[PDB]
């Protein structure tokens, strides 16, 4: 039950020497030759206590498979993110668990996202694996910006305000409305 | 205190990976009292960068360093009290038990490659989290802070401008290599890989106002050199003449004969990432041959260092350099920019020395791994 280093995405978790550590953020870095370098952001799960990691992007780290719920988002509180599930219950995030999140987040975002909990408390929320945005600006594949403000290579057949479809695990395009 | 160290290197391909390993190993046995212990795979790859070494032996001392063969089979030994993998390179299994095994357990480094790049600072001195308890951390050379800085000997420099500013010295070490310099002759020194923008440079060498003696150590780029030369066989010793350019074909030299060499020059074309870096210390003109990856990836590596390298230097001569060497890394088209850099090379020139001098200020990187592993302790 190993995962390789570069497989790993914001909000998992890895057993690390015994102690499990979140993974609040995770950067690929391509070094010499074909050499990588992942630089991952951890917090203890039973103390809190954070540090900075780097890894081989071969390297191999045991992953913590954890309990899900089905919750979604409302709004932007200072300086919290406030997500709620099926019956109207609040879960406040800091920003610093919501890396995953961030990339794609959207006001009045109406994707149906998953809260990773660790023993009855919520640590972090995911993206479904597929999701639809709309494009806000564009000129086999060009640069395109959402709503939000990313950047991301889309398809060339793709216009202003187009329905496309991005796949959260790698943050990519995949599809499009006819 | 003397400490022992492991220094694993993995000779992946040309000579850069024995380069820096022995180049560190040497450096720390001399000038902080070190035993280091440097295992390479491939010794042929050592005895070409060091003519005094036995390319058959299993283990040779040479300069305090104790060499040995990183053999298929591993044969288990004991470990140092610091591991060091070099270029993110695999450790045997077996070595890294043995480092587990002692009553303090080693240090485990990974000295990755040098980039330019911010990315690396944020990355330098970072902890890797081994699963099994061992301290392993990454160790990034830089050019910039944070970083581990780049390796540097104690008194190079000094050394360097006393050498450059005598004459008989420089005549008396080209004459030891069989060069003799013709009045008015501009030296440059080529060192790359196989370079498609190599005969479209040399034409304009031959065709230029001002000679230039071209010394090529042996090595790849012969063939191309023989190719626009139009002779078959180019040996060392060799000399020919085109019009206004001198070719000579140096021997593969020792790497410190290989510092005279570029401090001898107006211009040195160098490569990878040693030889870059010999070259800046050199205090000269430089061309960088950067080892191409895929996707492109190199080119964001020479762009951060010219990024770096280009900000003391005025407009006209920061954009001739950018596009000179990015023709010399991809295809040719650098007609109008070395026409633009030769007519500069004496503010060039003065640029490189301050580069280098700045650079020489920092603590090297031989001297960080050392209060690295004290501060560790
Ligand atoms: C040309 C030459 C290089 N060298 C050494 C300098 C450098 O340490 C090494 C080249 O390493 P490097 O500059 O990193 O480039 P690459 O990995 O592509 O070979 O070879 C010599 O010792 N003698 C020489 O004559």
């Amino acid at each position: 039950h190993m995962k390789t280093a570069q497989e790993f995405r914001a909000g998992q978790v890895a057993n690390i020497n015994g102690a499990p550590w979140v993974i609040q953020k995770a950067e690929f870095n391509k070094s010499g030759r074909n050499a990588a370098v992942v630089k991952m952001k951890l917090k203890n799960l039973l103390t809190g206590a954070g540090t900075e990691t780097v890894f081989k992007a071969d390297d191999k780290l045991e992953p913590i498979i954890l309990d899900r719920k089905e919750v979604t988002y409302s709004y932007f509180a200072d300086p919290l993110y406030v997500f709620m599930d099926s019956e109207f219950n609040q879960y406040e995030i800091e920003k610093d668990d919501l890396e995953g999140v961030l990339t794609f987040i959207e006001d009045g975002m109406t994707d149906i996202c998953e809260a990773v909990f660790y023993n009855d408390k919520v640590i972090s929320v995911e993206l479904p694996t597929t999701i639809v945005r709309q494009i806000a600006y564009t000129e086999v594949m060009k640069t395109a910006r959402l709503n939000n403000g990313a950047e991301l290579q889309v398809s060339a057949f793709c216009e202003i305000g187009d329905s496309i479809e991005i796949d959260t695990r790698t943050g990519e395009y995949k599809s499009r409305v006819k | 205190h003397m400490a022992s160290w492991d220094i694993f290197c993995s000779v992946v391909d040309n000579y850069g990976d024995i380069g820096v390993t022995w180049r560190l190993a040497r450096q720390l046995a001399a000038e902080h009292g070190q035993a280091v212990r440097l295992w390479v795979d491939e010794p042929q790859a050592f005895a070409r960068i060091c003519p005094r070494a036995d390319p058959v032996a299993h283990v040779q001392c040479l300069d305090g360093v104790e060499v040995r063969a990183w053999g298929r089979p591993w044969a288990p030994v004991a470990a140092a009290d610091v591991v060091i993998e070099a270029f993110a390179c695999e450790l045997p299994e077996a070595h890294r038990q043995a480092m587990r095994e002692r009553k303090r357990p080693s240090l485990w480094l990974n000295l990755e490659y040098l980039s330019a790049e911010e990315w690396i600072g944020s990355c330098h001195a970072l902890p890797s989290l081994q699963a099994c308890g061992l301290s392993k951390y990454f160790f990034f050379p830089g050019f910039r802070e944070p970083s581990g800085g780049l390796l540097r000997e104690a008194g190079l420099l000094e050394r360097r401008r006393r050498f450059q500013a005598s004459v008989s010295a420089q005549d008396e070490f080209l004459a030891s290599l069989g060069v003799r310099r013709k009045v008015g002759e501009r030296l440059i020194s080529l060192f790359a890989y196989e370079n498609p923008a190599l005969p479209g440079w040399l034409e304009q060498l031959r065709d230029a106002r001002q000679p230039s003696l071209l010394l090529v150590p042996e090595g790849r780029v012969l063939a191309d050199v023989a190719d626009w030369l139009r002779v078959a066989t180019l040996a060392v010793g060799d000399v020919h003449v085109r019009d206004a350019l001198r070719v000579q074909v140096l021997p593969f030299m020792a790497q410190d004969d290989y510092d005279r060499l570029l401090w001898c020059c107006d211009l040195n074309a160098v490569r990878g990432e040693d030889s870059f870096v010999r070259a800046q210390w050199a205090g000269r003109p430089l061309l960088w041959h950067i080892y191409r990856q895929e996707e492109e990836t190199h080119l964001a590596k020479l762009e951060a260092f010219l990024e770096l390298y280009c900000a003391g230097l005025p407009a006209d001569l920061a954009e001739n350099l950018r596009t000179f060497w990015l023709a010399w890394n991809a295809g040719g088209g650098l007609a109008g920019a070395w026409e633009g850099l030769e007519r500069q090379l004496p503010e060039w020139r003065r640029e490189a020395q301050r580069w280098a001098d700045e650079q020489g200020m920092r603590p090297d990187l031989a001297a960080r791994l050392v209060q690295f592993y004290a501060d560790w302790l």
